[PDB]
Order: C-alpha cells, then structure tokens, then sequence
C-alpha cells in the first residue's frame, strides 16, 4: 500500500490526516485481546472496544466505565 | 469488582515442580476483589 | 500489548500451603510472558485432599475425577511389583 501526497508550490496548506488503517484478510485466524485502558465492551463478540463516556473512567478488561469522582473531570 | 492497587493483594509462590521452579502469583487477600492482577513471574 | 490466553495456554496451580492450610487455585500461563487476563484466584482445597485409588484430581473443578479406560492411577500409593533390580529407596 502506498499513501503520497505532493503539495503544489502555489505559496500558500493544510496537512492530509489519516487514522483507523484497517487491513483485512491477513494472518488468518487472530486471538482476543483485553481492552485498552479508557475503552469498553459491553457483549461478546465486539470487533473494536467502545470508548468511555466524558466524566467517566476504566480500565484494562472492564465490562462497564466506572463514573468518576465529583472533584475530577475527564474527557 | 473494581480494579485493585497494591493494598488489596499480597504476592505467594506456588507448588514446587519436579525441576524446582515457582510462579510468583498475586492473590486478594480476600476472595472475590478485583481483575487484571499482575501477571505471574519466575 | 500482550495476549488474552485461551483455555490451551493458561494452567491451573496451587499455592504455598500456609500455617492455616488454606490454598489458592492461582492460574497460571505454560510460558512466562505470553498472555495477561488470567483467571481470578478462587479458593482451593484445605492442603488434605486425597483423591482415593484410581482417581486424579482435576483442576478446573477440584474433584476426583474417575480416570479413563485402560489407565490406573495407584491413589495416594506406590507399588513395587517390579523387582528386576533394587528399586530406587
Ligand atoms: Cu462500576
Ligand atoms: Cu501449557
């Protein structure tokens, strides 16, 4: 896979972003992993761990988000 | 069951093999407490 | 970073038997550094569990399973039947 971008010398740019590369297809059968710390998931089966709502928090594993303290923000 | 810091748990061996290896396991001090304990060293 | 180990790469293991007699059925992976997520530590027998002759203890639920066909298992025993040699002791 190839990602090039040239931009033209016209003297003014704002930058290509890319995120989420998702390449199917490769190495066969793959294993589970534990969810990332800040993320969730809530049933089996789940390709990709949902993020924890704004104010709350979790970590590695959690089924749920646990709510946060009142003296604490997080985003 | 939330998440335990480095109060709830103390750390044991387990049984000697034949070769005589140990696995240093984390256990709750109480049973029932908390997940994603550290992982098992030699 | 690493795994979540499967039934086939995590193995069921008792601790040190302490002053009281009481063990935990840690889980613990076949390879150091090859998974995380274990299995919580539950409680395990009180340091005195004997399966009786022909029975082995199984780990995954702590009872004396009743063997396979064709295998024997000799219980809490040994025997010296053979007797070509001085057996070892
Ligand atoms: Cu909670
Ligand atoms: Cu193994």
């Amino acid at each position: 896979l190839y990602w090039r971008t040239t931009a033209f010398s016209v003297w003014s740019s704002k930058p290509v972003l890319v995120r989420n590369i998702a390449i199917t297809g490769v190495a066969y059968t793959s294993e589970c992993f534990p969810c990332k710390p800040g993320t969730y998931a809530a049933k089996q089966g789940s390709p990709f761990c949902k993020l924890c709502p704004a104010n709350y928090y979790s970590n590695k594993g959690e089924t749920s988000c646990h709510p946060c303290d009142a003296d604490k923000y997080s985003e | 069951l939330h998440a335990c810091k480095e109060s709830e748990y103390h750390f044991e061996y387990t049984a000697c093999d034949s070769t005589g290896s140990r696995w240093r396991v984390a256990v709750p001090h109480s049973p029932g407490l908390c997940t994603s304990l550290p992982d098992p060293v030699k | 970073e690493l795994h979540a180990c499967k039934e086939s790469e995590y193995h069921f293991e008792y601790t040190a038997c302490d002053s009281t007699g009481s063990r935990w059925r840690v889980a613990v992976p076949h390879s150091p550094g090859l998974c995380t997520s274990l299995p919580d530590p539950v409680k395990g027998t009180e340091c005195s569990f004997s399966c009786n002759a022909g029975e082995f203890l199984d780990m995954k639920d702590q009872s004396c399973k009743p063997c396979a066909e064709g295998r024997y298992s000799l219980g809490t025993g040994i025997r010296f039947d053979e007797w070509d040699e001085l057996p070892h002791g």
